[PDB]
RNA sequence: UUGACCUCAAAUCAGGUAGGAGUACCCGCUGAACUUAAGCAUAUCAAUAAGCGGAGGAAAAGAAACCAACCGGGAUUGCCUUAGUAACGGCGAGUGAAGCGGCAAAAGCUCAAAUUUGAAAUCUGGUACCUUCGGUGCCCGAGUUGUAAUUUGGAGAGGG
RNA sequence: GUUCUUUGUAAAGUGCCUUCGAAGAGUCGAGUUGUUUGGGAAUGCAGCUCUAAGUGGGUGGUAAAUUCCAUCUAAAGCUAA
RNA sequence: UUGACAUUGUGAAGAGACAGUUUC
């Protein structure tokens, strides 16, 4: 049951794995009753946009930190810095997380603007007659999208210091590493002279 | 939350109630708050005068 | 759960269209493959947009 | 498609191709990975040698991208700069005019030293850099800021 | 908290203005409230002292806040609930009997 | 309020007092039926936190179960299989003694519906538990408009599917990493990841 | 002497309700051995078959005692991925997830704990009338051992 | 879409100062046993024993003492796709 | 079958240690 030169593989079909079999035959099936069933939720939602305005955020680790997508809602502290309450701008179809906190001015502000630029960008209709009849749009992410705010200029000068970011990134590091000794070398130190 | 007050004056409690644990804290917590509180004899004559079934405090 | 559909680059999906298209001139194989256009004013035929 | 196939020829030929002595039976070697250490062992050893017992440190609930840094060196480096940006920048090296080439943003966490940019003086904006990468940078008059 | 803007060390972290946003008061669940403090405390001069409670006491009046929490640690869960569960006897024992 | 009250005063289970009327009060609840039907709450300041409301349509029902282990009812303990499966007496039931209380209640007013349950005493043998059930086809409750939910059929013998907090108990249902078999459900969960998806160009 | 209260019963009392069927999918319980390891006991088959309880058109799950360690994210479920990876394993045979990311669908919430205390403001039933998925007057009864309003942590309440 | 009635001395949201802010227990947690999990000085579950607190509590995937930080609010509830 | 904890309450006499809360 070993033979030749081959990869070991590690094949998993030992249970009765012919029972779990999912083929999706409905791959097309599916696309097509749910494109219908958006598209008869565009009707039964009348005029409204079909989703929720979504807040700028920026991603989680180290990985995607770099980068931002839309979070799930608004942040109680951005709905109230657009001036408007949160029960309200529920209905007026933006989202509002709760759970969010604000520890960037550079995100919040992002975010208000965000908020104002929808508010100008809609009509609210009014409780009872009129209905000045609006055409609905399909989007609202399309409507605002988000893009990845510039880190930079094109060029710029050099400036050299000569220290070596890389004198830097070593020092950082063992500056991390003897940290906690060199505290007990502040310590062993304090009570002895 | 009448004797926590003190807004109390006359406090009542009843020698029945089977889960006692509802009444008990009262002599303590009426002493505490300087409040005269009494143990009447049944929680059914605390409902007469207060047109219910059972009272348990008046 | 038999394999059934077959994925296709699409580089080269395009490139057999195309060279399928380049063949609706080239006379012969249009004449060679049935299609009885021995008469017709020429390859390809191209007909007044009011079509 | 099995009207290439060879069971095709094997056709009228009464053993299949496996033998009359020798059979095809079920599991003369036993099933996949048994007989490691006993009778299949002159295989896995050779073809796979090392492939036995333990080497190092467990690590519990280890996640990737903690460890996440894409590497790029000085062999590019510069094909981040779009072609047409790019060769306005090669000639006029110079300082006060550099071109910022943040290494982050295209998905790089270190740059490495593989060797021989040109000498125009380039701002490159990194995560960590190798030693001789940087060095070779500040060679032809650019610098390297850290960023995070 | 003061980032430093470079990848790895100390403080390390993008530079980035910071906000401090508001308190949250799902912080502030297991926080005093007058009249918790008032029911609690009257509560244990209704009810006393429990079994493993006194025999505690007896400990640190003998053996001291070192037996003490030793076999309070072994009563509750950890050394922590026992840590603070005879400081709670020490504030018993000091007001109660001796003062 | 004198609910906080009793809150705090049955924390203190061994405290000189409540261990008189656990006392007294095991045993008069060994002297009736194993189930029988509890006229009032005798933890109206639990209950009342659980869902009891006072008014018509809910009921306390008062049930005992034996304690203890699960013997694998085997006759003479004989397994018949590999050693590890031969276990007869250190077998311990994965569902709470609270969880079989609600059952046999809920098997016992089934018209009803079972809300919650709560321990109220115990002692060597029994365990003692009080069930707050919730008659569905009573208008007041019907009308109810925080309590009509349990009138759905969805939510029938709901102590049965493990849907009480007893049973989202022993079901593991809970957020976060200490959960990931039983979080979406175990045999749910399961069966997805022993699932092989196929597509029809094939990935 | 009488009239309550609590507890417990009885009626072919008034009216409701449960059972059984089906069980592809679903929520749980219980639960193997064949088999693989070229023997075999841990292991594997498999948290599978069989047995048992309980549902719906979906079930379940769900508005974090979450994930993270970032410049942080933000209910649940699902697809593509993570990944045959971290890890578990006579570290043998074998096994084996999660976090980030793209995507589908999107949706939020409400109780207990608070004195209405210048007014139990709440509720089932009965009866009569009626504009009968219900409305109204009246009468029994529920209910202060607490039914309304109010508040649910994102809060919120009393004041000015 | 219209149209009737006006529910009101009813209900609701917003700014400021001040005072507060009740938040679930034989539970959480621990020992142990069994079982289960990839979860490894122990992933969940259950059984018996012990059984908390309130600037507390859970988590932070190596047991422990200590000092910190981060993150949520358990032990009650509903909900379409 | 043996032991420990739990079911597990109230006395008395003889001991066990910093007068009596406690243990054989
Ligand atoms: C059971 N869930 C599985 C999930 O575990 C995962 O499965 C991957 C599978 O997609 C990978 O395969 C994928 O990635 C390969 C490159 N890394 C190329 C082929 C591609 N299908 C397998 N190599 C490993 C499985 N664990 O992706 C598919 C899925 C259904 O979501
Ligand atoms: C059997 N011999 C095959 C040889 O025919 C060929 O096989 C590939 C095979 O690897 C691919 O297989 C795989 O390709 C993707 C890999 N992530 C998706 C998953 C799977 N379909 C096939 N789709 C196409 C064959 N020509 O290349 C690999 C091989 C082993 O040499
Ligand atoms: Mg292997
Ligand atoms: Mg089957
Ligand atoms: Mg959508
Ligand atoms: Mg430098
Ligand atoms: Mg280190
Ligand atoms: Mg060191
Ligand atoms: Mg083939
Ligand atoms: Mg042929
Ligand atoms: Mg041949
Ligand atoms: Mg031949
Ligand atoms: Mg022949
Ligand atoms: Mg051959
Ligand atoms: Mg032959
Ligand atoms: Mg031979
Ligand atoms: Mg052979
Ligand atoms: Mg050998
Ligand atoms: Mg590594
Ligand atoms: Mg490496
Ligand atoms: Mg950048
Ligand atoms: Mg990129
Ligand atoms: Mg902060
Ligand atoms: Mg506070
Ligand atoms: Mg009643
Ligand atoms: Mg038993
Ligand atoms: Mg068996
Ligand atoms: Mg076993
Ligand atoms: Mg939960
Ligand atoms: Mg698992
Ligand atoms: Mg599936
Ligand atoms: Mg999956
Ligand atoms: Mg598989
Ligand atoms: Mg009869
Ligand atoms: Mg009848
Ligand atoms: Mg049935
Ligand atoms: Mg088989
Ligand atoms: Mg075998
Ligand atoms: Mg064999
Ligand atoms: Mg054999
Ligand atoms: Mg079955
Ligand atoms: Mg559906
Ligand atoms: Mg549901
Ligand atoms: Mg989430
Ligand atoms: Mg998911
Ligand atoms: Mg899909
Ligand atoms: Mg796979
Ligand atoms: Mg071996
Ligand atoms: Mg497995
Ligand atoms: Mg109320
Ligand atoms: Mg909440
Ligand atoms: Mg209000
Ligand atoms: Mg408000
Ligand atoms: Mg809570
Ligand atoms: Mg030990
Ligand atoms: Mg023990
Ligand atoms: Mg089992
Ligand atoms: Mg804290
Ligand atoms: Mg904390
Ligand atoms: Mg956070
Ligand atoms: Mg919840
Ligand atoms: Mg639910």
């Amino acid at each position: 049951a070993i033979s030749k030169n081959l990869p070991i593989l590690k094949n998993h079909f030992r249970k009765h794995w012919q029972e779990r079999v999912k083929v999706h035959f409905d791959q097309a099936g599916k696309k097509v009753s749910r494109r219908n069933a958006r598209a008869t939720r565009a009707a039964k939602i009348a005029p409204r946009p079909l989703d929720l305005l979504r807040p700028v955020v920026r991603a989680p680790t180290v990985k995607y930190n770099r980068k931002v997508r839309a979070g799930r809602g608004f942040t109680l502290a951005e709905v109230k810095a657009a001036g408007l309450t949160a029960a309200y701008a529920r209905t007026i179809g933006i989202a509002v997380d709760h759970r969010r906190q604000n520890r960037n001015q550079e995100i919040f502000d992002a975010n208000v603007q965000r908020l104002k630029e929808y508010q100008s960008k809609i009509i609210v209709f009014p409780r009872n007659g009129k209905a000045p009849e609006a055409e609905q749009v399909l989007s609202a992410a399309a409507t605002f999208p988000i893009a990845q705010p510039a880190t930079d200029v094109e060029a710029r000068a050099v400036q050299d210091n000569g220290e070596s970011a890389f004198r830097t990134l070593r020092l950082a590091r063992s500056e991390k590493k003897f940290r906690g000794i060199r505290e007990k070398r502040a310590r062993e130190k304090a009570e002895a002279e | 939350a009448l004797i926590e007050n003190k807004k109390a004056k006359l406090v009542l409690i009843a020698n029945d109630v089977d889960p006692i644990e509802l009444v008990v804290f009262l002599p303590a917590l009426c002493k505490k708050m300087g409040v005269p509180y009494a143990i009447v004899k049944g929680k059914a004559r605390l409902g007469t005068l207060v047109n219910q079934k059972t009272s348990a405090v008046a | 759960w038999r394999k059934w559909n077959v994925k296709v680059n699409h580089n080269e999906k395009r490139y057999a269209t195309a060279s399928a298209i380049a063949a609706t001139a080239v006379a012969s194989l249009v004449l060679a493959r049935g299609h009885r256009v021995e008469k017709i004013p020429e390859i390809p035929l191209v007909v007044s947009t009011d079509l | 498609p099995s009207r290439f196939t060879k069971t095709r020829k094997h056709r009228g030929h009464v053993s299949a191709g496996k033998g009359r002595i020798g059979k095809h039976r079920k599991h003369p070697g036993g099933r996949g990975m048994a007989g490691g250490q006993h009778h299949h062992r002159i295989n896995m050893d050779k073809y796979h040698p090392g492939y036995f017992g333990k080497v190092g440190m467990r690590y519990f609930h280890k996640q990737q991208a903690h460890f996440w840094k894409p590497v790029l060196n000085l062999d590019k480096l510069w094909t981040l700069i779009p072609e047409d940006k790019r060769d306005q920048y090669l000639k006029s090296a110079s300082k006060e005019t550099a071109p910022v080439i943040d290494t982050l943003a295209a998905g790089y966490g270190k740059i490495l030293g593989k060797g021989r940019i040109p000498n125009v003086p380039v701002i490159v904006k990194a995560r960590f850099v190798s030693k001789l990468a940087e060095e070779k940078i500040r060679a032809a008059g650019g610098v390297v800021e850290l960023i995070a | 908290t003061v980032k430093t803007g470079i990848a790895i060390g100390l403080n390390k972290g993008k530079k980035v203005t910071s906000m401090t946003p508001a308190p949250k008061i799902s912080y502030k669940k297991g926080a005093a409230s007058n009249r918790t403090k008032f029911v609690r405390s009257l509560v244990r001069e209704i009810a006393g002292l429990s079994p493993y409670e006194r025999r505690l006491i007896d400990l640190i009046r003998n053996s001291g806040e070192k037996r003490a929490r030793k076999v309070a640690k072994k009563r509750l869960g950890s050394f922590t609930r026992a840590k603070a569960k005879v400081e709670e006897m020490n504030n018993i024992i000091a007001a109660s009997r001796r003062h | 309020g004198a609910y906080k009250y009793l809150e705090e005063l049955q924390r203190k289970k061994q405290s000189d007092v409540l261990r008189f009327l656990q006392r007294v009060r095991v045993w008069e609840y060994r002297q009736k039926n194993v189930i029988h039907r509890a006229a009032r709450p005798t933890r109206p300041d639990k209950a009342r936190r659980l869902g009891y409301k006072a008014k018509q349509g809910f009921v306390i029902y008062r049930v005992r179960v034996r304690r203890g282990n699960r013997k694998r009812p085997v006759p003479k303990g004989a397994t018949y299989g590999k050693p590890t499966n031969q276990g007869v007496n250190e077998l311990k039931y994965q569902r709470s003694l609270r969880a079989t209380a609600e059952e046999r209640v809920g098997r016992r007013a089934a018209n009803l519906r079972v809300l919650n349950s709560y321990w109220v005493n115990q002692d060597s043998t029994y365990k003692y538990f009080e069930v707050i059930l919730v008659d569905p086809q009573h208008k007041a409750i019907r009308r109810d408009a925080r309590y009509n939910w349990i009138c759905d059929p969805v939510h029938k013998h709901r102590e049965a599917r493990g849907l009480t907090a007893t049973g989202k108990k022993s079901r593991g249902i809970n957020k976060g990493h200490k959960f990931n078999n039983t979080k979406a459900g175990r045999r749910k969960t399961w069966k997805r990841q022993n699932t092989l998806s196929l597509w029809r160009y094939r990935k």
